[PDB]
RNA sequence: CGCGGGGUGGAGCAGCCUGGUAGCUCGUCGGGCUCAUAACCCGAAGGUCGUCGGUUCAAAUCCGGCCCCCGCAACCA
RNA sequence: CUUUAAUGUUUGAUGUUCUAACGUUGACCCGUAAUCCGGGUUGCGGACAGUGUCUGGUGGGUAGUUUGACUGGGGCGGUC
RNA sequence: AAUUCCUUGUCGGGUAAGUUCCGACCUGCACGAAUGGCGUAAUGAUGGCCAGGCUGUCUCCACCCGAGACUCAGUGAAAU
RNA sequence: GCUCGCCGGAAGACCAAGGGUUCCUGUCCAACGUUAAUCGGGGCAGGGUGAGUCGACCCCUAAGGCGAGGCCGAAAGGCGUAGUCGAUGGGAAACAGGUUAAUAUUCCUGUACUUGGUGUUACUGCGAAGGGGGGACGGAGAAGGCUAUGUUGGCCGGGCGACGGUUGUCCCGGUUUAAGCGUGUAGGCUGGUUUUCCAGGCAAAUCCGGAAAAUCAAGGCUGAGGCGUGAUGACGAGGCACUACGGUGCUGAAGCAACAAAUGCCCUGCUUCCAGGAAAAGCCUCUAAGCAUCAGGUAACAUCAAAUCGUACCCCAAACCGACACAGGUGGUCAGGUAGAGAAUACCAAGGCGCUUGAGAGAACUCGGGUGAAGGAACUAGGCAAAAUGGUGCCGUAACUUCGGGAGAAGGCACGCUGAUAUGUAGGUGAGGUCCCUCGCGGAUGGAGCUGAAAUCAGUCGAAGAUACCAGCUGGCUGCAACUGUUUAUUAAAAACACAGCACUGUGCAAACACGAAAGUGGACGUAUACGGUGUGACGCCUGCCCGGUGCCGGAAGGUUAAU
RNA sequence: AGGACCGAACCGACUAAUGUCGAAAAAUUAGCGGAUGACUUGUGGCUGGGGGUGAAAGGCCAAUCAAACCGGGAGAUAGCU
């Protein structure tokens, strides 16, 4: 079957990437709650 | 002219087209060419606020003098286009000075045709003057609201608004519906029937014919989900509501009017 | 099996509701009109109020058993 | 007390007219190579329209809820 | 009748035999005119029925060819 | 290594995407592989990705995103102008051969091209966020001219061949060659040139456009392929020479013709129909604000620069997506031989593989299949499944019909091979020779060679000549629905939905309506032959009666009636 | 010319068998329907939870839909087990 991810490197880093976070209000919150948590995978890039 | 096609085949059996010998079949006139951007019936939100709205073929448009600013130039028309964005004829017009510009097509009107604007101007169907101008009792169309506006009333194929009555500063017409509508002396108003009058006659017998056309599948309200339409659900079609659009509101027969800024210019409502 | 309604001159229907006096039309009889019938006009007779019993001063009427008819219901696995 | 007439006064409800509020998704100019917008001329409407507060009506478009129990299973019928 | 409860209604045709089918009669429990009525060539991986043709579907199964099943060596689960 | 078998419009060879060293070499076998494993996409160590011409970055835009000010909104924030981003679109420029354990249109050899700076020489007016041309475009259909490519022949080289034959019409292998420059053809488009004038193109204009005249009949733009050249170069079968025996070094004949011919190219063409088919920049060109002994532009030459990043490997799969070395899914390109209408299909070439558990047995039973006497649906809910029909030309073909169909209806006849008509016809292609000329890639004529259906007659073989693979079951009555089409991804594909058509009703434009606390958008850069909603659902004959109840529309005198 | 006809690629998914601790969390084999169109597909965007979208099934919205997933109200409440 056709799977539910067909992968699109440039997708994933339009609609989830660090430039899509700092451009509005709530997407700089995820940012901080997770420096907060402390994670490394801040977010998805290289 | 009106044609019936041999049913050669299922859903042409049907299919009457109107077939014009006039019409120049070659690229339009690139200058007076802009793209247009289809919407789909969303606005600016995306969301569908008009339905059945969409899909379609590209079609490009053309922008049209509907103002006819140019006055005492005596132009000729030069060859009749076909426009996909309206149910008329436009003939290119080419001005006396060089300047090439598109006018909505009358009824008697072929190439090689002369026609002239402003208060200078004849009555000779194509001539545009302003209304205080004309005398009552004739037909002119693409009639302006406020003048300097550009025009507005009678556009379509085949559609005419005749003049009734002219008391001074103000017009009295009578509309295409059968409304009696004022309107100030100051406005223009070009001459003659818009051509391409069996536009109506035109029946389109594909399913198709209508998806190339923007035209895009209607589902009747009977046949939804209580929770997607005011009407519907029932186990073995059963209606027993009085008819309402999506949103609840009233329909085969109930008045949504309600302006009242330009209640003032209304003579008579239609009948 | 249960619920509601009904049964009234020969026929089709009111009046019961809130008890004491039963009405309308057609039909019938007799008369008149016409050469004869019909129609029309005049007058009159005609109803154990389904049946039985009880309550009541008084019952078509209030209540109950039963007989006949009509409608609804007789469902869910 | 009733019916009433001239005047003065008091506000209310209509009709016509005007321009100054306001509107202007009419034309023109500038800011500005920008069809947004603002300012300025002018034309057209006009104390309307529309907005706010209060108020009556319609209102399953929308939302929060009710929709009994006994019962020889429940529903129906009956009952409290 | 995609509707007829009663009902496998009654008559005719089809079959040796037809609760389904086809054509009719009206006694329409409870068809019906844009929640459309009656027909309709073509079209339909559609529903019901008949005939020809063709066959293992069946009368009644019989044999054979490969893949498992079986035994041996290696690996090695699962439901409960 | 010798045989066997399988795919071969893929199970082959290359990119994008996406993975991220899985690529190559040495070495190791515990863990991974469903078996052992000296094997491997597993562990460890080392090596490999070389670009001015490919792509990205870059120049310029689409859908759309962000959005100085601005408008609007309790706040968050929303919308949007100028701008600025965003390709799957357009825009400058390279091919052949060789070389590696792995990379190469990137490295080497040979031969070329493009965008700019600086300087020199000779000329000359240049110059925008502005104007114009161009860029710049749809579907389908048919033909002509060619090429990739294939076959045959000529020719070169080798063999003459382990059971009968084969010096001959015998056999096998090879017969490869681009970019660029010049020529500018088959073909397509279009009348050029010169003078004058102008309310046209937010200003100007010598450019575009329009309006008058003269002169002459062509000039110009675009254009695959061919022929030369690039190239007495490379390559090249086969030998000659060294083996770590994997391969390296050396040398090297023929290298043309004919025919058939693409879905590729000319063609981003031509004709035709309609539903009527991006934008901006690069480039060409005209000027304004200005600058003129300048600065700049055109042409030639010399020199310099062309940076940063990716580049390995897989890419119809054991490396992407599916937990797995998973019978599934994954866009684009090239795509040969015989048969065949074909990218079907059968068997093969190139190329790559035998699917990572095997060995014996031959029971029931289970799955995929072959055949089956006599009967032929008697089986069963039901002809479900199997079986059967199946191609081409011709003959012939009903009810009914909207006169298109129905219809390939049904039902039939001939199909192989060989000779002959004809040492291969009709036809296609077409050199030499002859002639002319506005002399070239020319035209008439000419006809060898090559290639090649089909029709007929005669003869012959088998039970069977459409023999295999591939390849309709047909007819009759009738319900529903018109028809193509769409739907419950993962039990329902239909009578359900849509449908063109018809009707009703709403909306006069700051339109109704819808999204949105608002602005603002969609409706529509449309305007009543338009647009929204609703009901029905082709076409034909029609579509009766009722306004009591409910809803809606119209008129408001009277009663009643909130806030004030 | 054709929402034209037969029929591969491609897309879809009517019948039967197999499979149901499957090779596979709906596939395979043998047959099917459409196949110039209301066609299909690649790349890139817009619409969002009482909202989106819908040739309309109450189907789809990341294997979950008569109201998605994740965090928080919240150790919700439970005459029930």
């Amino acid at each position: 079957m056709k799977r539910t991810f067909q992968p699109s490197v440039l997708k994933r880093n339009r609609s989830h990437g660090f430039r899509a976070r700092m451009a509005t209000k709530n997407g700089r919150q995820v940012l901080a709650r997770r420096r907060a948590k402390g994670r490394a995978r801040l977010t998805v890039s290289k | 002219a009106v044609v019936k096609c041999k049913p050669t085949s299922p859903g042409r059996r049907h299919v009457v087209k109107v077939v014009n010998p006039e019409l120049h079949k070659g690229k339009p006139f690139a200058p007076l060419l802009e793209k247009n951007s289809k919407s789909g019936g969303r606005n600016n939100n995306g969301r569908i606020t008009t339905r059945h709205i969409g899909g379609g073929h590209k079609q490009a448009y053309r922008i049209v003098d509907f103002k006819r600013n140019k006055d005492g130039i005596p132009a000729v028309v030069e060859r009749l286009e076909y426009d996909p964005n309206r149910s008329a004829n436009i003939a290119l017009v080419l001005y006396k000075d060089g300047e090439r510009r598109y006018i909505l097509a009358p009824k008697g009107l072929k190439a090689g045709d002369q026609i002239q604007s402003g208060v200078d101007a004849a009555i000779k169907p194509g001539n545009t003057l302003p209304m205080r101008n004309i005398p009552v009792g004739s037909t002119v169309h693409n009639v302006e609201m406020k003048p300097g506006k550009g025009g507005q009333l009678a556009r379509s194929a085949g559609t005419y608004v005749q003049i009734v009555a002219r008391d001074g500063a103000y017009v009295t017409l009578r509309l295409r519906s059968g409304e009696m509508r004022k309107v100030e002396a100051d406005c223009r108003a070009t001459l003659g029937e818009v051509g391409n009058a069996e536009h109506m006659l035109r029946v389109l017998g594909k399913a198709g014919a209508a998806r190339w056309r923007g035209v895009r599948p209607t589902v009747r309200g009977t046949a939804m989900n209580p929770v997607d339409h005011p009407h519907g659900g029932g186990e073995g079609r059963n209606f027993g509501k009085h008819p309402v659009t999506p949103w609840g509101v009233q329909t085969k027969g109930k008045k949504t009017r309600s302006n009242k800024r330009t209640d003032k210019f209304i003579v008579r409502r239609r009948s």
